[PDB]
């Protein structure tokens, strides 16, 4: 790390998930590519970490020095480019411990004791059935590295209440809540959704109106209603021909693998980076965590990044530049506007939906109310996902923010646990940690001010569900960097 | 392009028309057996050499190369499914074994059925290993209930279901608890998907049940005859069993006939009656008959005055138009009617609803949705043109026994039927007793054989209807009036068979093309010389 | 040409 | 939901198909040739066209076919089967040459395959299926020797094969299907049972066979086939509801099926044409009535003609 080759046909800053994929498709395409992290770590905001992992990430948060010394490598005519020093991806983070120590009981002491039987993940997101990400997996060959398992259940807090959310043709006929007639009407319409298409002139007059008043129009109860807006639908505002694309999407993605459109990785999306960065060392990609970039060697005249300057001093070379937004300084972004996500990490002692069968993982939606509030969605993870010890769950919060995660948040928790305490029906609440990340999705790349045309920018996560958002970038960066190129047993279950 | 697979094959003749009973052979097979799975002739000569070591070679080659068909016929259900020959291998080597490997199999089925949940051969086999490892019906009941759930055109699955809850649990189809269960699981496997024929269809046999039996016993003085009605069609003097007389508490051997002579299966028989069961030496006669085989028995008295007598079983007694539902299941049904209307509304072009609305409403009260009951047909016969025809008879077959149902309770022997727009005839051996029977102006073809059991028929207005053929109307005893006015009666041909109507005295049939040929008066009286006055 |  | 559609091949091409099955042997397909033979020579024959087959060529072929224990073998060194044991007794009985094999063995042949449950096995290695009862109690039929075996008891055994639907499927126990309902009914008919079969019941699950496009199938949510045109009408004609079907809409199917080209029919529009389908198409046709096909026996699959003259004609349901 501290002697590596000067030359290289492209450099990767930053181990997320694009930035992977991306380098990725570098290595397999025959580019020699450096890929090189600051933290100590895979992942960047994707990251997975155990609860001591978690501890120590979210205290370098808490906390809060001239060391320009590669100025003196900067030839006569070049220029340099000054990356971060410092991460600001992350703020606003808070933490409650409800445990006895910061009917079996468990206390701070026992999560810290099993810290390694967890898998907190930065990023809250589900893979879908059929997805750019999935597809990409396979095609590639990464998911080998990888075991996956299905989100048994979809679920709608309604009348201070959980219930389960009849999707699948399987789960209508079982249902015992959903009048006759709704079984009816529901699979009828839900029929509709998935060549909706097809009936171009069923919603044509309402292709100008909320797609919740569309379904209000239609065949299916107030109760149907909900749920396909919320449940299966999933959209905030949201067009009418926008809420069925939605659900198109969910129908077409349900039953390729279970009966739910959604799989979890094993141990947690943290592991999707890795397995891309994998295949990027088969193919002689060369790695280097704990290993920062000082400046990009700009050069004068033709005013194309040249090469960078590592924290070692080294000059390295490349044709290409890849960097992740969080690695650039607050100068480079000062145009450039963000938005953040509101996130939580709860770990609790039981399930939303207590069950017979309660190793299951299964997501929530919660509708906002207020104007500029968003759509929160819970994701409850069960101890055999491989993120949490036996004994508790791992719950994820998430939604576009509006004030602080903690705001945005607590009062959704609030609804669906109770904090622990000694005064011993819904779950209790171990730990919960609220945080707001930087949403760097969908800018514009003329948004940074001084960046060489050989230097491009990957984003961190977004608030959106699912992974499509890091494959198109990466994707469409693989289409600048390797003109005309191109990007098989299916995955593992669990 | 094309590959000499033949060679092989004659190969495996010369290579056997000595003896070889060697595994050369048995390798050649899968050769051909691969593409030609049907080529039953192979699956033998490899049924022969393979157990010429089932007795014979070590058990490390023979229980060795045992698994190793199993895993050569799941090659070929892979690409061949269907294919009788295969299946049957599988099914004479897992009899043979003598280790019962039954678990694996109740699993490659599972394998097989859910890759087509609509392989009868599958099923079969299953069934096949199911009754070989015993396995308890109660629990195949539940891989019924499941392959149901999940797809959404199962029309084996609940054939299946069909055959195990009758035998775990023995009016109804199925027992009122058991009955109103099954019929719930099915209330939705079509609102679910109305558009899977399996739930209409086994819905349709969920409202029926089955008969046990002697059901009538008439007994005409003037005719000296004892006429008897049975439930079904059967053979009086054989198997089934025979009947016996008991007149005035003794026996008396008869001869017993169907009314066209030839004694074939039939509803009705009868025997003649000798002076003594009918004279006045007592103020009354008893007659006692007694169906042996299901000992069903029936008996009437003929008092000394009287013309006839009779024992019938109400067909509304009898329940046989209704099912009489139980305080409980009259209320499902009732709320199974109602729910089956919302269906319509959303689903308007399902001929399956529309027809079950019908049904569900001849199970609660047939007189009641006589007007409803008939507007749907109209629906029905829309939406479903194709079985126009059928939708007719049916309705012919309610509309009959809606009236048989006003006869019994009015307490007469009139049945009245005219201007019903009647295609067909129906439950003729429940008529037995009737004396005037009006069918006319209705779209009747033909009056059927079947009428034969009308033993009282006196008069028979079937004017004003299709007719072409009125071969049923041979053998009535009583039939003194035929009317036949204005039908499709073409050759005088067609009037042959009531020269069997000893008491026929009216004959009118002004209207048919029959009365257009010349001397057709004369050609007919000397045809009918009895028949006092033929109107042409 | 046959099957079932 | 699951129907065909109808291009816009209208009109009977007799002479066509004559043709084509006249000309048709001249591969993989000998294993069966027996049924083979009897297919295209009942179909030519449905057609007055008879002369146009090698009837010498055939009747040696057939005994060269019947092994020593009676049963008749689909093709010449192949094993012994009842099928085409039936297939040959045909061939033969419409040919009026049921001289050539050794009618003793073949009444063996047949009882030697009852079980105690009255049921048929295919051959020697006991296949049970009313498949079998069928060809079975035709054989001996269009033999006089209708007794050779226990027919109270094999009618048992169909009896048993009855569905809560009205049908009939492979054994005890299996599913109703259309080309089993045949062979029941047909075996009904044969030994006088008819009167144990529900028509109205089984009539109405028979002509739900047919779909929008005038075709029939052999069972629900099915593709229409020619050839279940033959198994589903001739079950009817049997059991006396062959006017539930709309005579028209399946003309027009059948009528469809047919190659303007090669002549015979094919499975459905548009797809290869075979004997099997030729027949079942011809046959189909005939018993809808048609002036160009001599009446077909909707029990033996032969003209009714041969089968008046061997003076074997069970009668069908009122
Ligand atoms: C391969 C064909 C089937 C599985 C359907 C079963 C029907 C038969 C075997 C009919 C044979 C009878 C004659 C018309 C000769
Ligand atoms: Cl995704
Ligand atoms: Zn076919």
């Amino acid at each position: 790390a501290d002697n590596l080759p000067s030359d290289f046909d492209v450099i990767v800053i930053g181990t997320g998930l694009p930035e992977s994929i991306i380098a990725a498709a570098c290595s397999r395409s025959g580019q020699r590519v450096l890929h090189v992290d600051s933290r100590s770590y895979y992942g960047g905001n994707w990251a997975s970490f155990s609860f001591s992992g978690l501890l120590s990430w979210l205290k370098e948060y808490q906390e809060n020095t001239e060391n320009s010394m590669w100025q003196e490598q900067i030839l006569e005519n070049e220029e340099a480019i000054p990356l971060s020093s410092k991460d600001k991806t992350i703020q606003h983070v808070e933490v409650f411990c409800y445990a006895s120590q910061d009917k079996n009981r468990i206390t701070y002491s026992q999560i810290i004791k099993e810290g390694r039987r967890f898998n907190i993940d930065l990023v809250s997101k589900l893979l879908y059935s059929r997805g750019l990400l999935i597809d990409l997996l396979i095609k590639s060959n990464v998911s080998r590295y990888a075991e996956f398992k299905n989100i048994t259940r979809i679920l709608a807090f309604r009348e201070g209440t959980v219930e389960q959310v009849p999707c699948s043709r399987a789960d209508v006929f079982n249902s015992k809540q959903l009048t006759m007639v709704e079984k009816r009407m529901l699979m009828k319409f839900l029929t509709f959704c998935v060549e909706y298409e097809e009936h171009p002139d069923e919603y044509r007059a309402y292709e100008g109106t909320t797609f919740s008043e569309y379904l209000k129009t239609q065949k299916l109860t107030p109760n149907l209603q909900y749920f396909v807006l919320h449940s299966i639908a999933m959209t905030s505002t949201s067009c009418t021909v926008d809420g069925l694309k939605a659900t198109k999407k969910f129908l077409q993605c349900l039953g390729r693998y279970g009966n739910t459109p959604f799989l979890f990785p094993l141990y947690g999306q943290g592991e999707l980076p890795q397995c891309f960065c994998r295949m990027c060392a088969v193919f002689g990609g060369i790695y280097c965590l704990r290993h920062s970039v000082q400046c990009l060697v700009v050069d004068k005249e033709s005013r194309k990044c040249k090469a960078v300057i590592d924290q070692f001093g080294q000059r390295i070379i490349s044709k290409h530049f890849i960097i992740e937004d969080s690695y650039l300084s607050e100068n480079t972004c000062s145009r450039v506007q963000y938005r953040q996500i509101s996130r939580a990490v709860l770990i609790t002692d039981g399930s939303v939906l207590k069950t017979d069968a309660d190793q299951q993982v299964s997501i929530l939606t919660v509708p906002a109310e207020e104007p500029g509030s968003f759509a929160v969605r819970v994701i409850e993870l069960c101890s055999s996902t491989m993120t949490c010890m036996k004994g508790t769950y791992l719950v994820h919060l998430t939604c576009m923010s509006s004030k602080t995660a903690r705001e945005d948040l607590e009062r959704v928790v609030q609804k669906l646990f109770t904090p622990y305490t000694e005064i011993e029906e819904k779950p209790r609440l171990l730990w919960a940690l609220y945080f707001n990340m930087r949403d760097s999705s969908d800018i514009s790349r003329d948004c940074y001010n001084d960046l060489p045309s050989n230097v491009y920018v990957c984003s961190g996560p977004d608030s959106g569900l699912g992974n499509d958002n890091a494959v198109k970038q990466a994707e469409t960066l693989f289409q600048q960097i390797c003109p005309n190129e191109d990007f098989p047993e299916d995955i593992v279950l669990d | 392009k094309l590959k000499l697979y033949q060679s092989a094959t004659q190969a495996v003749f010369q290579k056997r028309q000595a003896g070889e009973l060697d595994e050369s052979v048995l390798e050649l097979t899968s050769q051909i057996l691969g593409a030609n799975p049907d080529f039953a002739t192979l699956w033998n000569c490899r049924r022969e050499v393979l157990q010429h070591l089932e007795t014979e070679k070590s058990p490390e080659e023979s229980a060795a190369l045992v698994k190793a068909e199993l895993g050569f016929l799941e090659s070929c259900l892979r690409v061949n499914p269907k294919s009788y020959g295969t299946w049957h291998h599988r099914c004479w080597l897992l009899s043979r074994l003598p280790e019962p490997n039954w678990a694996r199999e109740l699993e490659l089925c599972a394998r097989f059925l859910e890759a087509d949940e609509r392989n009868f051969h599958c099923w079969d086999y299953r069934r096949f290993v199911a009754a070989q490892a015993a396995v308890a019906p109660a629990e195949e009941l539940a891989f019924t209930d499941s392959l149901i759930t999940r797809n959404f055109s199962n029309y084996s699955s609940w054939h299946y279901r069909s055959c195990l809850l009758p035998q775990l649990h023995p009016q109804g189809r199925l027992p009122e608890n058991v009955l109103l269960k099954e019929l719930e699981l099915v209330q939705n496997a079509f609102f679910t998907d109305p558009n899977d024929q399996s739930a209409w269809f086994y819905h349709r046999w969920l409202l029926g049940r089955a008969e046990p039996v002697l059901c009538c016993v008439h007994v005409s003085r003037e005719e000296a005859c004892l006429s008897v009605c049975f439930s079904r069609p059967l053979t009086v003097g054989s198997r089934m069993g025979t009947l016996l007389l008991m007149v005035d508490e003794a026996p008396l051997s008869v001869e017993w006939r169907t009314p066209d002579g030839r004694n074939r299966p039939s509803h009705v028989w009868l025997c003649d009656l000798p002076a003594a069961s009918l004279n006045d030496q007592l103020p009354q006669h008893t007659f006692r008959v007694i169906w042996t085989g299901s000992d069903s028995q029936k008996e009437c008295v003929l008092l000394k005055d009287r013309p006839e007598c009779w024992c019938r079983d109400s067909a509304t007694d009898e329940q046989l138009f209704r099912c009489e539902l139980s305080v409980e299941k009259s209320t499902v049904l009732q709320s199974e009617l109602e729910s089956c209307k919302e269906l319509q509304e959303l689903e308007p072009e399902n001929k399956w609803c529309l027809l079950t609305i019908i049904l569900l409403m001849r199970a609660l009260d047939p007189l009641l949705y006589e007007k409803e009951t008939l507007q749907y047909f109209s629906t029905l016969k829309a939406v479903d043109p194709m079985r126009a025809a059928y939708l007719d008879d049916l309705r012919s077959k309610f509309l009959l026994e809606n009236s048989v149902l006003k006869m019994e309770y009015a307490d007469v022997r009139v049945l009245h039927l005219a201007h019903k727009d009647l295609t067909v005839l129906c439950h003729l051996e429940q008529l037995l007793l009737v004396t005037h029977l009006d069918l006319s102006h209705n779209r009747l073809r033909a009056l059927p054989p079947a009428l034969a059991a009308l033993r009282c028929l006196e008069v028979l207005q079937a004017s004003d209807n299709a007719l072409e053929n009125v071969d049923g109307v041979a053998n009535l005893p009583r039939l003194q009036e035929l009317l036949l006015c204005n039908n499709r009666l073409q050759q005088s041909a067609a009037i042959q068979p009531l020269v069997s109507c000893p008491r026929l005295v009216l004959l009118n049939l002004q209207g048919n093309s029959l009365c257009q040929e010349e001397g057709i008066q004369e050609r007919l009286a000397e045809m009918l010389p009895s028949v006092s006055s033929i109107l042409t | 040409a046959a099957a079932a | 939901k699951d129907v065909t559609i109808k291009s816009d091949p209208d009109t009977l091409l007799l002479e066509k198909h004559a043709d084509y099955i006249a000309s048709y042997g001249s591969c993989m397909s000998e294993y069966l040739r027996m049924s083979g033979v009897y297919w295209g020579l009942t179909v030519m024959d449905l057609m007055g066209q008879l002369h146009r087959m090698n009837k010498e060529e055939i009747l040696v072929f057939i005994k060269s076919c019947q092994h020593e224990c009676g049963g008749v073998s689909a093709s010449i060194g192949h094993d012994p089967h009842l099928l085409y044991t039936l297939s040959a007794v045909q061939i033969l009985t419409l040919y009026d040459s049921i001289h050539v094999i050794n009618v003793d063995k073949v009444v063996a042949y047949v009882q030697s395959l009852q079980k105690e449950d009255g049921s048929f096995a295919g051959d020697i290695w006991g296949e049970i299926d009313t498949r079998f009862s069928f060809c079975a109690v035709a054989t001996l039929a269009l033999l006089g020797k209708l007794d050779a075996i226990n027919v109270e008891k094999a009618i048992e055994f169909v009896l048993s094969c009855m569905n809560f639907d009205g049908g009939f499927g492979c054994r005890p126990g299996s599913e109703s299907h259309a080309g089993q309902i045949y062979c029941c009914t047909g075996f009904l008919a044969i030994t006088s049972q008819l009167h144990q079969v529900n028509s109205d019941l089984l009539g109405w699950w028979l002509c739900e066979r047919q779909l929008p496009s005038g075709g029939l199938n052999g069972r629900p949510e099915k593709l229409p086939d020619v050839c279940y045109s033959w198994w589903v009408l001739a079950s009817l004609k049997i059991i006396g509801r062959l006017h539930w079907i709309d005579r028209e809409k399946l003309r027009s199917f059948i009528l469809a099926c047919q190659d303007e080209e090669t002549g015979g029919f094919a499975d459905r529009p548009g797809d290869m044409v075979d004997p099997f389908h030729t027949l079942f198409g011809i046959a189909g046709l005939s018993l809808l009535g048609e002036e160009q096909i001599k009446p077909v026996s909707p029990v033996f699959c032969m003209p009714e003609e041969v089968l008046q003259r061997v003076n074997v004609q069970p009668e069908l349901v009122s």
